[PDB]
């Protein structure tokens, strides 16, 4: 949980208008649009193994509602989303390749992000 | 969508 009320910042606007937008448009992003539905997907022990679920739809909603105080918290949510995927799933699963491809784009956009955070 | 969830997609 954040330690301060959220803000609008140059870095958070970049996460919303560059990072989320570029990831969402790829045809392999769809498994990350919504929380993992472990009932419909019949995923045994998903919530026993994954204690902090996260998805890109939740991240997008948090950005639009100014939930985050800093883009560092948003980047951690993306990291949680990818790490959960690798922890729960099997090496040869389709989902792992899809996460790897999205995570590479995520890191590329983080490398290109403005390095200081200023409130808007 | 999934043929087998997480393992193999159908789309």
């Amino acid at each position: 949980n954040p330690s301060k009320p959220g803000r609008k910042t140059n870095q958070l606007q970049y996460m919303q208008n560059v990072v989320v937008k570029t990831l969402w448009k790829h045809q392999f992003a769809w498994p990350f649009y919504q929380p993992v539905d472990a009932i419909k997907l019949n995923l045994p022990d998903y919530h026993k193994i994954i204690k902090n679920p996260m998805d890109m739809g939740t991240i997008k909603k948090r950005l639009e509602n100014n939930y985050y105080w800093s883009a560092s918290e948003c980047m951690q949510d993306f990291n949680t989303m990818f790490t959960n995927c690798y922890i729960y799933n099997k090496p040869t699963d389709d989902i792992v390749l899809m996460a790897q491809a999205l995570e590479k784009i995520f890191l590329q956009k983080v490398a290109q992000m403005p390095q200081e955070e200023v409130e808007l | 969508w999934w043929i087998i969830p997480k393992v193999k997609k159908g789309c």
